RNA sequence: UCAUCAGAUGACACAACGUUGAGUGAAGCACCCACUUGUAACGCCUGCUCCGUUAAUAAGAGCAGGCGUUUUUU
């Protein structure tokens, strides 16, 4: 049956789905932290 | 039209068209594509053989080639010949004779390369068999009173005895006339061909094709063309070759041998689109890019456009990115020669009658196009596809060492993680005594510091035992193993 | 229909049977959804199945047939019960024209000269064999069907014994003069009957595949 | 497929139905041609394909 | 059953979370996986389980995370006995096959590509019901190691070649029940007169080029390369007020550009009249990788010019 | 290779090889010894005869 | 090298549309759409189509610039 085990999501026999860990995160601004030309949102190209 | 030819080194033919100051078409001859099909050889035989009836030929360092016995002519054969089935090549001819051949089968197996005694004449018009008289007729396409009337103005020609012809396909015969100029031409060719060969007995191309004259002037050339250029007047007269011999002199005025101080491309400054047809991403013209990437599977081009990070351009000027894209997109596509599967992301619009005018200004520069193009609309999700036949069917270093096709990098931290779960792995098969194994250095540079104790578990838990190129060989000094 | 109220009367006289007949049993099963596309619809499914469930547990075999047709059935069942002989045929159907001349490989060719032609309709002389209309306007014609039997019933009686000996192809080519129409449309049918029966099959039309 | 070499077999089978149920039969029918370009439905032979000549025969 | 909840684990039990977020990544992975249907969740670190038991009370489910429990045996769940095989598969450009056959999961940097590959057995049968039944086994495959590999986007496929039209939609529809189970934004659709397959989307959430050629999978050859910088050279020579002309490359290239092509060096210099030439092989550039620069010992300069570059 | 004059081609292959007798290997087509091998095998009546069939039709 | 098994050529023809709808593809060529709304500036220019003109040249229009210098912003 399904299993947990880096992360790992075992689904009955095969892997349904993985999850590694990797240095930082895919989080919007302030996630975990805290019409002008030109702002400082941690950079000025946007 | 402008026509640009430079062979300041032999080594490299790069020949282009280019309209005003910009190159079109693109046949930077590739040293290695050996077309040794249909080259006119000499040589001596290198090993009658009475069980393969045939005879091995050294025409060339590779191979001593192949002699089907049946293909051989009169000249081979002695003046008293027998017929008992005549299967004896020893009798034929004793080995070491000096040889007439052209290339037959261009060599693809292991086995030997195939040649002929018959050779054959390559006319624009007409095709000789200036030895085998049995072959004749005319090809499949032509027929009807095309057919008819073309075998009254061949029948009217007078050729050699014992000297067959195959009229090309592109049988227009309008100018019987024209068939005899081509024809008595490639006669007096086919007469130097012999005779030049009579120079020395040691094997030596007698003639071959190369792009340089047989497909820039059957298949290149137009009757549009308004400038010749060329660099190395050497071969000026190598293209006098043609000048005439094609039939159609007008060209005369045609030639004008480059004699400039300045290299003939750049005398048109062509090298950066030149570049371009290598580098792998292009500038858009008007401004922006259009990104080439083979997946070895399709082919797929990308033009983010505009070279732009924040400023005020509309969805109409991008849509007028992909149009002036479209035919850059014929250019390098007919320039690096691709073939098969194509596709694209246009950058999408709320137009529809904007999708079916950019891909109109596609259609029209797939009309122009030599080769074969099939076409397909736009996707619900924008990704058109597209595939043209390849016009020339012709290991390019086609993976790097390091990238191995992927050009992707495996990260060091992963490489080193995939690495010890290996080990591991392989430490608790049965009969381990030992791990040995070959690993980047810079991966071990900063492997074993931060790992000091986990290799010691490593080691507990089973107790008793460039980046691509990693390879663990289990036990069941460092320096020199 | 056949299921008994009692099964044990079903084992009981299965029991009965002579020995030499050896008896086997096979059950299918599919999606519920899967079955209505070849077919109320899923209490009485469910009932029957708790009719059903006694031969599933007797079943010799159960396959899943959600993704099944007809091939998988007749290959599966070839395997199933003739057993599977790593021997096996391939079929080669193609279809020549006599003026491009004979296969340079061909086991046996059939010559369909006689055979109503297709090209007597001048509407239908650029069309080839896989255009919906030639196929009809054969279809109609008798003949074709009759030759197209009689052919493929004396490959039949000849296919087993070229079986045995592990032959690694079987070709058959049939000719028509141009090989457009004729050879081409018999090439295609008389394929899909052995495909059929089951054996590995693989068409070429020869003269199409040219441009 | 199911008919036997003598004929008096379905007779006498005729003869013992029981309960007097009506033993009312059915027939079909049509023409050679027609059924030959019918019986070519990839279906088996003709089980008279004991050295019989031909489907038509 | 949303429409009660409306006005209103019950709403009252909500209220309790609501105010951790309204006053404010591992335990995310805990989030993708709210099916729960997970009963063996065994961590061999157990300070990782306890910090789990202070996320079993942030996750607010303790019935849900009864099985949980710090487990010593990888091997029986297959943590260390099965999962490998898919473990490296995710980085595995290509994929066998039980069928044998394969796949070729492409990164072409306009969009994603993949062909299928036929399991290349060692004869050709009935190759036609081969392409399909490969097909299927791929179509079964294709999403697994595409929601694993966490790649999605402008997807196409290139399917072995299948001839029968009802029976590609049959493969079609394959695809379609693919991804019922999977939970994300996905489009299929039809296949292409070609035979190529418009696809779907992952863009819900480790490299970088190679160090040689500079992520181009392949790389120009040294004859081609003896002419092209040649070309490039000569071409800034005649830059005015140019004095002197640098010139890095690695070694096999300046080798058969002085040694074996000299002659055209030196015409280079008569034709170039008045403006040096120098060529430097470096033995840490690339064989593709070099520099160029026109404004130190003949064998000493590259350490200057690499101190610019 | 196939005669270029051939309408007609019928392997026969599968049929019993002569040849296993290395006596009759040496013995041409016509000789009768192989017509009597040939004769021992029916299979070989029931090529030519249902061969016979096929083509009269 | 005997066996066996596996591995770019005569004499022809090609109508009528009443093949019409018995049966409408294959490839071209045309038109025709859709429905969710979510850096400058100048220097000099060894020159390239063209277009004008008279004077073919030549002068001159447009200026992917190769880059000098000057501020200078991308």
């Amino acid at each position: 049956m399904k299993r947990m085990l880096r992360v790992a999501l075992v689904d009955g026999q095969r892997l349904y789905d993985l999850d590694i860990e990797s240095p930082g995160h895919e989080q919007k601004k302030a996630n975990i932290y805290k019409e002008a030309a030109f702002v400082d949102y941690g950079a000025e190209r946007h | 039209k402008r026509m640009l030819i430079n062979a300041t080194q032999q080594e490299e033919l790069r020949v282009a068209l280019v309209d005003g100051q910009r190159l079109y078409d693109l046949d930077i001859e590739s040293p290695g594509h050996e077309q040794k099909k249909a080259n006119i050889y000499k040589g001596k035989i290198t090993r009658i053989e009475p069980s393969l009836e045939a005879a091995f030929v050294d025409y060339g360092a590779e191979r001593h080639g192949f002699l089907p016995l049946k293909e051989i002519a009169r000249e081979y054969f002695p003046a008293n010949y027998s017929a008992h089935g005549r299967p004896n090549i020893k009798d034929v001819l004793r080995e070491g004779q000096e040889v007439i051949v052209q290339i037959d089968k261009e060599e693809r197996g292991n086995k030997g390369a195939a040649l002929t005694t018959f050779i054959s004449l390559a006319g624009s018009y007409l095709v000789l068999m200036p030895n085998n008289p049995r072959a004749g007729g005319i090809s499949r396409r032509i027929e009807g009173d095309d057919r008819t009337e073309l075998k009254e103005a061949l029948a009217s020609l007078e050729l050699p005895e014992g000297m067959g012809l195959i009229v090309r396909t592109a049988g227009v015969g309008k100018s019987a006339e024209a068939l005899q100029w081509d024809l008595s031409f490639r006669l007096k060719h086919w007469e130097a061909i012999k005779k030049a060969a009579e120079s020395r007995p040691a094997p030596f191309l007698i003639h071959q094709e190369s792009n340089v004259i047989v497909r820039a002037f059957r298949d290149y050339l137009r009757q549009d063309i308004g400038e010749i250029l060329i660099d190395n007047p050497k071969v000026l007269e190598l293209a006098r070759q043609h000048i005439a011999a094609l039939g159609r002199p007008d060209f005369s005025s045609k030639i004008k041998l480059y004699t400039g101080e300045i290299p003939l491309f750049s005398h048109y400054q062509i090298e950066s689109q030149i570049e371009s047809a290598f580098q792998r991403e292009v500038r858009l013209p008007s401004g922006g890019s259009i990104v080439i990437d083979s997946t070895e599977a399709l082919t797929a081009i990308d033009i983010n456009s505009a070279r732009a990070t924040r400023g005020g351009d509309i969805e109409e000027t991008a849509f007028n990115t992909n149009l002036e894209a479209a035919d850059e997109i014929a250019r390098q596509l007919r320039l690096r020669d691709l073939g098969g599967l194509i596709v694209i992301c246009f950058i999408d619009m709320t137009p529809v009658r904007h999708q079916r005018a950019v891909e109109n200004r596609l259609r029209e520069a797939v009309r122009q196009d030599r080769a074969r193009i099939q076409i397909s609309h736009i996707s619900r999700f924008g990704l058109l596809e597209m595939s043209r036949q390849r016009l020339s069917p012709s290991s390019s270093h086609h993976v790097c060492p390091r990238c191995s096709g992927t050009g992707t990098v495996r990260d060091n931290e992963s490489l080193s993680l995939s690495i010890l779960r290996l080990i591991e792995e392989e430490a608790l098969k049965e009969n381990t005594q030992e791990v040995h194994a070959i690993v980047p250095v810079p991966i071990a540079s900063y492997l074993l510091n931060e790992k000091r104790s986990a290799v010691n578990a490593i080691e507990t838990r089973q107790d008793g035992v460039e980046t691509p190129h990693y390879h663990v060989l289990r036990v069941r000094l460092s320096y020199m193993l | 229909r056949n299921m008994p109220e009692s099964p044990e009367i079903f084992e009981q006289a299965m029991s009965n049977l002579p020995d030499a007949f050896s008896p086997q049993l096979l059950f299918l099963d599919a999606d519920r959804n899967t079955l209505i596309r070849r077919y109320s619809l899923e209490s009485a499914i469910d009932k029957e199945s708790d009719l059903l469930e006694p031969l599933r547990s007797r079943a010799d075999l159960i396959v899943d047939t959600s993704e099944m047709s007809v091939h998988e059935l007749a290959e599966m069942l070839r395997t199933r019960l003739l057993g599977k002989r790593e021997r096996e045929l391939t079929m080669v159907f193609e279809s020549f024209g006599f003026k491009h001349g004979i296969p340079i490989d061909a086991d046996y060719v059939f010559d369909v000269r006689f055979l109503p032609n297709p090209h007597w309709d001048p509407k239908l002389r650029p069309m080839t064999g896989l255009d919906k209309p030639v196929a009809a306007f054969l279809d109609r014609h008798t003949e074709v069907h009759n030759f197209i039997y009689q052919t493929r019933s004396y490959l039949e009686l000849w296919l087993p014994m070229l079986e045995t000996n592990n032959r690694s192809y079987l070709t058959v080519a049939i000719g028509c003069t141009g090989g457009k129409h004729r050879s081409v449309y018999i090439a295609e049918q008389l394929a899909d009957y052995f495909r059929s029966r089951g054996k590995n099959v693989q068409s070429r039309h020869r003269t199409l595949e040219k441009r | 497929r199911n008919m036997p070499e003598s004929p008096e077999i379905f007779e006498q089978a005729m003869s013992n139905l029981p309960d007097a149920f009506s033993p009312q039969l059915l027939f079909l029918d049509a023409d050679r041609n027609t059924l030959i370009r019918r019986y070519s439905d990839t279906r088996r032979l003709h089980p008279l394909s004991s050295k019989n000549l031909s489907l038509e025969s | 059953d949303r429409t009660e909840l409306k006005e209103a684990k019950s709403a009252e039990a909500l209220q309790w979370d609501l105010s951790f977020r309204l006053k404010h990544v591992i335990v995310r992975a805990f989030r993708d996986y709210l099916r729960q249907d997970i009963g063996e969740i065994l961590i061999d670190n157990p300070k990782v389980l306890e910090l789990a038991r202070q996320h079993i009370a942030a996750l607010g489910r303790p019935d849900f995370s009864s099985k949980i429990k710090l487990y010593t045996g990888e091997i029986p769940l297959f943590s260390h006995y099965q999962i490998e095989s898919q473990i490296e598969s995710a980085f595995q450009r290509e994929v066998r096959l039980p069928s044998g056959g394969s796949i070729v999961i492409d990164s072409t940097e306009a969009l994603t590509a993949i062909d299928i590959n036929s399991a290349r057995a060692t004869r050709g049968g009935d190759i036609e019901e081969t392409a399909f039944n490969t097909n299927l086994e791929a179509a079964d495959e294709i999403a697994r190691q595409l929601r694993l590999r966490d790649l999605g986007g402008l997807i196409v496929i290139c399917f072995i070649d299948m001839t029968p039209v009802r029976h590609q939609r049959a493969v079609e529809n394959r695809l379609r029940e693919a991804v019922r189970q999977d939970r994300a934004r996905i489009q299929i659709s039809h296949i292409s007169r070609f035979g190529l397959l418009e696809m779907s989307r992952q863009r819900l959430s480790s490299h970088h080029v190679c160090p040689r050629c500079s992520g181009t999978g392949t790389v120009r050859d040294n004859e081609s390369l003896s002419l092209s910088i040649l070309r490039l050279i000569e071409e800034e020579a005649l830059k005015e007020n140019t004095q002197e002309v640098h010139a890095i490359v690695p070694v096999p290239i300046a080798s058969y550009l002085l040694n074996e092509k000299r002659s055209a060096v030196n015409a280079i210099e008569t034709r170039q009249d008045g403006v040096r030439c120098v060529i430097v092989p470096n033995d840490q550039m690339e064989t593709p990788h070099y520099h160029v620069l026109r404004v130190t010992l003949s064998y000493m300069l590259p350490k200057l010019h690499e101190e610019a570059m």
